């Protein structure tokens, strides 16, 4: 039993600036491989639990708190 | 009973069926979380990667203190079919995982091109919906009358394919023409073993004969740890299953792991016993399924708190009973008690643990299990066989020089036909079954002079 | 023979029925030391009742 | 093969809250974890006779004589039947209330009335004594040739057939219960006698006289009370309560000593109302009432006239009758009868630990002597101050194989005294004292023989005592292990005698285990095995072994112990591996020094 909380910092200044400058790495693939990291975590054993908080500028609201993809359905 | 878990069947497995057993996504994550926690992150680690990492790289990745626990699972990620070796194209042998299971994983993580096993086309609060302690009274009545079937009942529910793979496994031998099914000392082994340990003994002795009612073995494994990974409450579907899978799954009804409604049905319910189907013990104190019974005192008494027949008669085996009122049962540990279980066969750490694993609950703190005078006094008693032991032999003398028979000892040791020598009197018993061959020889050094 | 792995102190237990069994011409065929003895194959279910007099 | 009682029993809701469980041949089962344990205990103590007593669930046994007593006590049909309702979570059956009523409607189907020493026999009603005179014994041994009492026939009874008596109205199914005036016995006059407020008294001697005495009259019976614990202090302390006057007799000589000890200092009795009839002194017979005899071992005809001839005649005179009765399970049929004869008594004392008497099952001199009065709580009186921490451990010694093979051959008694010495087990016996030899603890090898444990003395240097010595001799060296505090061994026997104390100290041992001494052992193990100190603490300290051979026929005796132990509530364990042995500077280490006793063994006399 473990607890990961991922907290991702989403000024969306900062990657609006991200977003205009053009690059590879934009905050889609950010929130990207927070969800491929939170899938990991909740993969590696049954009885682990993920929470995902995103910090915007004025409030935290959280992100976290059949099977046509073929993951599971959880 | 040996505990193969998930190891010793899947080691040893054909290599086209290894690649095969992997082509399901519920397999990989099934053998993946059986990994120990370093071969489990080194496989999520090397997953997103196209390349064979060298061999330094994989032993340069642990601190210098955990080598010794290091190796194994290497080894178990090599011996498993996961990391096939490649090369470097210097000398450097790359490792990569197997790419139908690691393909099959990422299937598991991510989005697949297949679509799974569980089913359900829309079918709600279903036509006869089975509750959750009857499916563990279902589970006690079936397995039960099973076992009932073995001790000899007038409760023979038996459909008579599970009576003949009793037969087959070894547990109820058929003998006489004309239908009196025996039980084997396997049986009586078989008696007085933990629940989980009973039902996979049923499931390796099964599968052990697995080549006759054109069954594989990969399916029915896959279903089985299907089934032990699945929870109560949901209700289950059977389409997308094959015709053998549902012979197999209707004389698994037969065994009582699984509760169906109708044979034509479309619906299975896993039952508690099929949940808790692991190599493994079920304690040494307590037990998940039901708790303990047996108070067991220090006059050499049995105090047992439950009414069954099956119960009453496995402590008519490795005792003898005085009382039977309708709450408890009294019986006394005799040492003729213990040496009639042993004429069936009967080591008495199963009696010990027997009667630890049904501790009353007066005996919290009431530890005095620690000293056994029985076990000592059991091993003088089997001494009262092992004191004269059967066997066949002839035996040299007029053995003359002290160097030639001493050569004339490792003949009858390589071929294991000695049984004692004895250099003082130059004296060697051999057996008859090895006596053409150890004459030959002694003829050959006769001749060498 | 027949290896039979024994006491020191009970190889002898087992000699005094040889001199007293007039079955055959000899019990015992041969003695190793004094934890081993052989014998005609016959007499171990015997001695199962012959422990408890013993 | 198990009996069904599930259907005479009728079951009810009860199966948490109720004690007992009451199996139609008699047996009632004891649950010793619920909080009513207590109380069905000392209903089951009055009205059964225990059978078992472990550490969980006890087993009591209903008898005709348990409810015999149980009803003289005074105790209804009611009140027994009542509370086995109320106390069984099992229905009571319909045998246990028939049976019930067949020894309980009736107090006393015959009434014995002692007054003005006559013996009569009365009842209420004429019919019994009518039906009593009819039978062709009671008028064989009938005696012939000789206010405020309504409706009441009697007739006398001569003086010798009150045994006979007893014994055919048991055997005419209908039995005595003892009836005893105080006010008519006139002739004898009371004495003053003050107990002492500084001497100690006990719950459970309280108990015992509570169930003597209880409602008024003087009872006679037996009193199954611990001996080196107390034993001698309930007996003293009941003459004392009563002021009545009686004559103690004890069979083996040391008991002289140790019951003048527990009054000795409590009253004035040992200079004014003294009398010695044994060990030759005869002080004031003429005057002292109250006497200490022992049993029937005199008396004799001619040889001893005048000096012993008044050895039982100034007790019968001014002696009441308090029968006192001390160790009578080593005491078999033929003396209990002299002892009613040659005195009358009011009431019948027993004063024995052990359970079953003279361990005879055919024979039962129990009921000639009274019913058991009460049994006490050896778990209290072990964890109290009251006997020592006796840690039982059974010591089984390999055979050794030159002896075997002679023991074979011979159906007689040597081969009794050459099983029970092996140099297998003597180097186990010299590993056990030099294992208390650094302890400096009172040990002492205990052989039941003649002389077999002399010479287990001799070859160590060690002291030794035996039955026939001297008394002068065996007066210094028995203090010289409690009352002296000199640290040595000594090797002694039987001698027909306990010897107890108030020194601290403890440890014994056991050779042979199918002789003589195979019977006095259950109670020598709680007269010998004390605490090391007074009042002891709640820890163990105390040991004590048996060596028991192997292979030699000898567990018909050892299996028989394990019974009385788990009544004494002493650990009893089994270690047939001592594991240290070997590796001790220890006797008979070659093969050689075992091959020499073979010669002098059997070249001993048989």
């Amino acid at each position: 039993l473990n607890l990961l909380v991922i907290v991702v910092d989403a000024n969306p200044i900062w990657w609006g600036k991200q977003a205009l400058k053009e690059s590879q790495f934009t905050l889609s693939k950010c929130i990207d491989a927070v969800m491929v990291l939170g899938n990991s975590h909740l993969f590696m054993n049954r009885s682990n639990k993920l929470a995902v908080i995103a910090s915007h500028i004025q409030e935290s609201r959280f992100l976290y708190p059949g099977s046509k993809d073929g993951k599971y359905e959880l | 009973l040996q505990c193969r878990n998930l190891q010793e069947f899947l080691g040893g497995l054909s290599p086209g069926v290894l690649d095969r057993l992997y082509g399901h996504p519920a397999t990989c994550l099934a053998v993946f979380r059986e990994l120990p926690s370093l071969a489990k992150n080194w496989v999520m680690r090397m997953l997103f990667l196209e390349q064979p990492l060298p061999q330094a790289a994989v032993a340069l990745w642990v601190k210098k203190e955990f080598s010794k626990a290091q190796e194994e699972s290497t080894g178990l990620l090599s011996g498993l079919r996961i990391w096939h070796t490649q090369l470097l194209p210097g000398g450097l042998q790359g490792l990569i995982l197997n790419p139908i299971f690691r393909q099959n994983l990422r299937i598991a993580l991510l989005g697949g091109g297949k679509a799974w096993s569980d089913d359900t086309s829309q079918l709600g609060p279903d036509k006869h919906a089975r509750d959750v302690p009857s499916l563990d009274k279902y589970a006690e009545e079936r397995w039960e009358v099973v076992l009932h079937f073995m001790v000899g009942s007038p409760s023979a529910a038996v459909s008579q394919d599970l009576a003949q793979l009793l037969s087959q496994a070894g547990l109820m031998k058929s003998t006489e023409p004309g239908e009196p099914p025996c039980i084997t000392s396997a049986g009586f082994q078989f008696l007085l073993l933990d629940t989980p340990a009973q039902l996979w003994y049923f499931m390796l002795q099964y599968l052990q004969t697995a080549q006759s009612r054109g069954m594989d073995l990969v399916e029915i494994l896959s279903f089985l740890f299907q089934l032990s990974f699945s929870t109560l409450g949901k209700d289950y579907s059977v389409e997308g299953m094959s015709d053998s899978l549902l012979n197999f799954l209707q004389h698994l009804r037969e065994f009582g792991l699984v509760f169906q409604r109708k044979r034509k049905s479309r619906r299975y319910y896993p039952t508690r016993l099929a949940i808790n189907l692991s190599s493994g013990v079920s304690g040494a104190g307590g037990t998940v399924h039901q708790p303990g019974f047996i108070v067991v005192e220090t006059n050499y008494r049995l105090y047992a708190y439950t009414e069954s027949e099956l119960q009453i008669a496995l402590i008519a085996l490795f005792s003898e009973m005085l009382y039977r009122f309708p709450n408890m049962v009294v019986a006394q540990v005799t040492r003729e008690s213990v040496q009639q279980a042993i004429a069936s066969g009967i080591t008495a750490q199963q009696i010990i643990h027997f009667l630890r694993t049904r501790a009353h609950p007066v005996m919290l703190k009431q530890t005095p299990v620690l000293p056994p005078t029985i076990t000592d006094q059991i091993r003088l008693w089997e001494l009262e066989r092992d004191r004269l032991r059967f066997t066949e032999g002839v035996l040299y003398n007029q053995f003359l020089s002290q160097v030639d028979f001493e050569l004339l000892l490792a003949h009858a040791r390589e071929l294991g036909v000695l049984v004692f020598e004895n250099s003082a009197k130059r004296l060697m018993v051999v057996t008859p079954a090895g006596h053409s061959d150890v004459k030959r020889f002694w003829k050959r050094q006769k001749h060498s002079s | 023979g027949v290896l039979i792995e024994c006491d020191p102190a009970m190889k002898q237990f087992l000699l005094y029925l040889d001199e007293s069994n007039a079955l055959g011409k000899k019990f015992i065929i041969q003695d190793i030391d004094d934890t081993h003895v052989f014998v005609i194959a016959e007499l171990v279910n015997v001695l199962q009742e012959r422990v408890g007099e013993l | 093969g198990a009996k069904d009682y599930r259907l005479q029993m009728p079951l009810k809701d009860d199966h948490t809250s109720r004690p007992l469980w009451v199996a139609p041949d008699g047996h009632i089962f004891l649950e010793a974890f619920s909080p009513v344990y207590k109380y069905a205990q000392d209903f089951l103590v009055a009205i059964a006779e225990p059978v078992c007593r472990p550490t969980h669930v006890h087993e009591y046994k209903l008898t005709a004589y348990s409810l015999y007593a149980a009803v003289s006590v005074g105790l209804q049909t009611s009140d027994i039947t009542e509370y086995l309702r109320k106390l069984s979570k099992t229905g009571v059956p319909d045998g246990i209330m028939q049976f019930i009523k067949l020894c309980t409607v009736s107090y006393g189907k015959v009434k014995l009335v002692l007054k003005h020493n006559r013996y009569f026999v009365e009842s209420c009603h004429p019919d019994v004594i009518q039906h009593l005179l009819q039978d062709p014994v009671i008028r064989e041994c009938r005696l012939r040739n000789s206010e405020e009492e309504t409706q009441t026939v009697s007739f006398e009874v001569k003086q010798e057939m009150i045994e006979e008596l007893q014994k055919r109205c048991i055997h005419l199914e209908y039995p005595l219960l003892a009836e005893y005036d105080f006010r008519n016995d006139s002739v004898n006059p009371d004495i003053n006698i003050d107990l002492k407020p500084t001497a100690v008294l006990r719950p459970y001697q309280e108990k015992s006289l509570r169930k003597m005495f209880g409602n008024g009259r003087a009872r006679s019976g037996v009193i199954v009370l611990p001996c080196g614990a107390g034993k001698s202090l309930v007996g003293v302390t009941a003459a004392c309560t009563v002021r009545k006057r009686c004559l103690v007799l004890g069979n083996s000589a040391v008991s002289v000593e140790q019951w003048k000890a527990q009054f000795k200092m409590w009253s004035t009795i040992d200079d004014s109302q003294i009398c010695r009839f044994t060990s030759d002194a005869k002080d004031k017979p003429i005057g002292c009432s109250v006497a200490i005899s022992t049993y029937s071992m005199l008396g004799h005809t001619t040889k001893r006239s005048w000096e012993a001839e008044r050895v039982m005649e100034w007790l019968k005179t001014q002696e009441w009758g308090l029968m006192i009765l001390d160790e009578v399970h080593t005491i078999p049929a033929k003396m209990f009868r002299r002892v009613l004869t040659i005195v009358q008594a009011h009431c019948k004392l027993g004063l024995t630990a052990t359970l079953v008497r003279e361990d005879d099952k055919i024979v039962d001199l129990n009921f000639l002597i009274g019913p058991k009065l009460y049994e006490a709580n050896w778990m209290e009186l072990q964890n109290n101050g009251y006997i020592a921490k006796v840690q039982c451990a059974e010591v089984w010694c390999p055979m050794s194989p030159e002896f075997y093979r002679e023991y074979v051959a011979i159906k007689t008694k040597k081969r009794i005294l050459l099983y029970t010495m092996n140099p297998n087990k003597f180097r186990a016996c010299q590993f056990l004292i030099k294992f208390h030899e650094r302890r400096n603890d009172k040990i002492i090898v205990f052989a039941d023989n003649v002389f077999a444990l002399k010479e287990y003395a001799i070859r160590l240097n060690k002291p030794y005592i035996y039955g026939p010595t001297s008394q002068g001799e065996r007066m210094q060296i028995l203090q010289n292990f409690k009352h002296n505090p000199k640290i040595n061994t000594i090797f002694i026997s039987k001698v027909g005698d306990t010897s107890f104390d108030l020194p601290e100290a403890n440890v014994l041992i056991q050779i042979s285990s199918h002789g003589g001494s195979r019977r006095q052992e259950a109670q020598r193990l709680g007269r010998v095995l004390r605490a090391k100190k007074g009042m002891v603490a709640e820890e163990y300290n105390a040991f004590f072994y048996s060596l028991v051979s192997q292979d030699t026929q000898e567990m018909a005796y050892s299996t028989k112990r394990q019974r009385f132990l788990v009544d004494q509530g002493y650990s009893f364990k089994v270690i047939t591996k001592l594991a240290g042995m070997e590796e001790e500077d220890l006797a008979f280490s070659t093969k050689e020094e075992q091959q020499q006793l073979l010669q002098k063994v059997l070249a001993a006399t048989d």
